[PDB]
């Protein structure tokens, strides 16, 4: 996973 | 879940929802009862025409080959109970919540989201190009997305290894050189697709929705400009194509900043570097990761370059006589039990 790079905690409500 | 969908897999599995249905593949989510894990299962009937078996074999070897955060993870392949009773392939993979096409059509992405989504796409493409593999069918519906915004490329059946009747990649994403000149697969075509994908993220609709070949070219050139000079018409060598290009209205490069008034200038910059006519001048995947627009996520040390795959990895594609369905069945069996 690349979450450790999602420096801005971007999300999508699905 | 539609009563018409039938999967000959272990009964430890229980179909949940139908996620994709096409003449080639059918994708359903499913619960593996004993572990409670929910997974994605892609079903393929590959033995009615070599063509299907070939795609299947290519998709399998590619998936088993990579271990990258941006390439969909394969957990396993259902094992048939007998060679005789082997008629469908069931690829079991990590379950994702949707595809980018669905996201574009139902969500307003911030510029952050676009930056991150395209960044991942490019990162996947780099590792592919570095192993000398080209996807050939990159489009939003083949980019899987999770709510935390992870993105993974899927659908590797049309992949090819670079070297010195068929399924066709959606034309809205095909590079102009493929449509024209007899194209020897190149890394530039995938970047062109990424380019169409980024444009679509900004536009929230496909940038080149052509109804056919002609219209497709008329739309593309209406944006990037009609190539006029012979230095410009180099890449193309087939006369009729030169001629066809010359019979086109002479369009100037359309002013993108005026097209995407509210799009990040840096995003448009990167965009224009991808949608270029001459494949040799088109920006590469690596280069694109280095572009200012992706500065928030770029890191020269966490961008796998891959390792070369030789042409014989897909040997079965280069035989004098075409392989039979039985030959292909063996090859797939071999991949399933290895
Ligand atoms: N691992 C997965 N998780 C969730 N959905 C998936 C997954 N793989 C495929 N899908 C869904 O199935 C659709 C088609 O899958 P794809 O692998 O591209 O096969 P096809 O050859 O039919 O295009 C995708 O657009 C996506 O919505
Ligand atoms: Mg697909």
């Amino acid at each position: 996973s690349l979450q450790n790079r999602n420096t801005k905690n971007l999300s999508l409500d699905i | 879940m539609p009563k018409r969908i039938v999967y000959n897999i272990s009964s430890d599995f229980q179909l949940k929802s139908l996620l994709g249905e096409g003449a080639y593949g059918v994708v359903c989510s499913a619960t593996h009862k004993p572990t409670g894990e929910i997974v994605a299962i892609k079903k393929i009937e590959p033995f009615d025409k070599p063509l299907f078996a070939l795609r299947t074999l290519r998709e399998i070897k590619i998936l088993k080959h990579f271990k990258h955060e941006n390439i969909i993870t394969i957990f396993n392949i259902q094992r048939p109970d007998s060679f005789e009773n082997f008629n469908e392939v069931y690829i079991i993979q990590e379950l994702m919540q949707t595809d980018l096409h669905r996201v574009i059509s139902t969500q307003m992405l911030s510029d952050d989201h676009i930056q991150y989504f395209i960044y991942q796409t490019l990162r996947a493409v780099k590792v592919l190009h570095g192993s000398n593999v080209i996807h050939r069918d990159l489009k939003p519906s083949n980019l899987l997305i999770n709510s935390n915004c992870d993105l993974k490329v899927c659908d590797f059946g049309l992949a090819r290894i670079i070297d010195e009747v068929e399924f066709v990649a959606t034309r809205w994403y095909r590079a102009p050189e493929v449509m024209l000149t007899s194209a020897k697969y190149s890394r530039a075509m995938d970047v062109w697709s990424c380019g169409c994908i980024l444009a679509e993220l900004f536009l929230r609709r496909p940038i080149f929705p052509g109804r056919d070949y002609r219209h497709q070219l008329l739309l593309i050139f209406g944006i990037i400009g009609t190539p006029h000079s012979d230095n410009d018409l180099r890449c193309i060598e087939s006369p009729r194509a030169r001629e066809y290009i010359k019979s086109l209205p002479m369009y100037p490069a359309a002013p993108l900043e005026k097209m995407f008034p509210r799009v990040n200038p840096k995003g448009i910059d990167l965009l224009q570097r991808m949608l270029v006519f001459d494949p040799a001048k088109r920006i590469t995947a690596k280069e694109a990761l280095e572009h200012p627009y992706l500065q928030t996520y770029h890191d020269p040390n966490d961008e796998p370059e891959g390792e070369p795959i030789p042409p014989s990895f897909f040997e079965f594609d280069h035989y004098k006589e075409a392989l039979t369905t039985k030959d292909l069945k063996k090859l797939i069996w071999n991949e399933i039990f290895s």
